[PDB]
């Protein structure tokens, strides 16, 4: 692959996608969950108590290029999620980008969920207001800075587990082959440290089932999380029944259904119908889309793996368009 | 599903 061109690998029916990271010197090969909802880079180390035996573990002593450091770092996801450890530095090679003394986080304790995942720990890609330890610099921030990266953006395809899944992620340039006609660019709000974004309205056919609301692009959020409300509405346009607890069942047969648009800065984009269903357990279909008890709502794969999204930390900005399927 | 903040 080219330059800064990381392929994704989808787990499961889109549930995530993550990459391959060399970390160290001589250097090891680590999956991970690449997330523009959080600025922590972090891996499964070899003093971890709890960690999977299947995930690949961060060694100091084999890393000639390890750098030792005081502090301690603990995190806890949205999901409930979490993990805990000290910092360190080391050398990280991010597709032929080898970023020099980047601070990394290695994992002392993780969440059992973490335990049994097909990641190895996770690259945060929010803005650095976030990072749990102060005065941490994230990876764009060290591509930037170190002149690695000429544009201050990555380009990110999603693909779907339907069509093959697969996906790429490209650190300071885009690929045109991936989508079809022209890039929208939409202002980004990243005073919560986020990739915000205000959608102008949502409509299923002819119906307006929201007006505008402000959402967050996260690439390591699997559905479209919206406001109660907002979500509710959706649900009535589909005759989708409340599971109660932040899902909802849906029909497994969306031949029927007609997509949920998005009115995003003066274009269209859209969430396809195959989309509208997460996962079939047995028979019945969970939703694509799900509700929180937030005012701004979670763009996440649900919305992605059919947009391909153009993150400018610089402006800050993102240019989308739709997927080329 | 996953919820990465």
């Amino acid at each position: 692959a080219g330059v800064g061109t990381v392929p994704m690998t989808d787990y499961g029916n889109d549930i995530e996608y993550y990459g391959q990271v060399t970390i160290g010197t001589p250097g090891k090969k680590f999956n991970l969950d690449f997330d523009t909802g959080s600025s922590d880079l972090w891996i499964a180390s070899t003093l971890c108590t709890n960690c999977g035996s299947g995930q690949t573990k961060y060694d100091p002593n084999q890393s000639s290029t390890y750098q030792a450091d005081g502090r301690t770092w603990s995190i806890s996801y949205g999901d409930g999620s979490s993990a805990s450890g000290i910092l360190a530095k080391d050398n990280v090679n991010l597709g032929g980008l080898l970023i020099k003394g980047q601070t990394i986080e290695l994992a002392k304790r993780e969440a059992a969920s973490f335990a049994s995942g097909p990641n190895d720990g996770l690259l945060g890609l929010g803005f650095d207001t976030i990072t749990t330890v102060r005065g941490v610099k994230t990876p764009m921030d060290n591509l930037i800075s170190q002149g690695l990266i000429s544009r201050p953006i990555f380009g990110v395809y999603l693909g779907k587990a339907k069509n093959g899944g697969g996906g790429e992620y490209i650190f300071g340039g885009y690929d045109s082959t991936k989508f079809k006609g022209s890039l929208t660019t939409v202002p980004i709000d990243n005073s919560r440290g986020w990739w915000g974004i205000t959608v102008d309205r949502a409509t299923v056919g002819t119906s307006t089932v929201a007006s505008s609301f402000d959402g967050i692009l996260d690439t390591g959020t699997t559905l479209l999380i919206l406001p109660n409300n907002i979500a509710a509405s959706v649900a009535r346009a589909y005759g989708a029944s409340d599971n109660g607890d932040g899902t909802y069942t849906i029909s497994c047969d969306t031949s029927a259904f007609k997509p949920l648009v998005f009115s995003i800065n003066g274009a269209s984009f859209q969430v396809s119908p195959d989309s509208l269903v997460f996962e079939e357990f047995q028979g019945q279909c969970i939703a694509g889309f799900g509700y929180g008890n937030w005012g701004f709502a979670i763009i996440g794969d649900t919305f992605l793996k059919n947009n391909y999204v153009v993150f400018n930390q610089g402006v800050p900005e993102v240019q989308i368009a739709p997927v080329a399927e | 599903p996953f919820h990465x903040l």
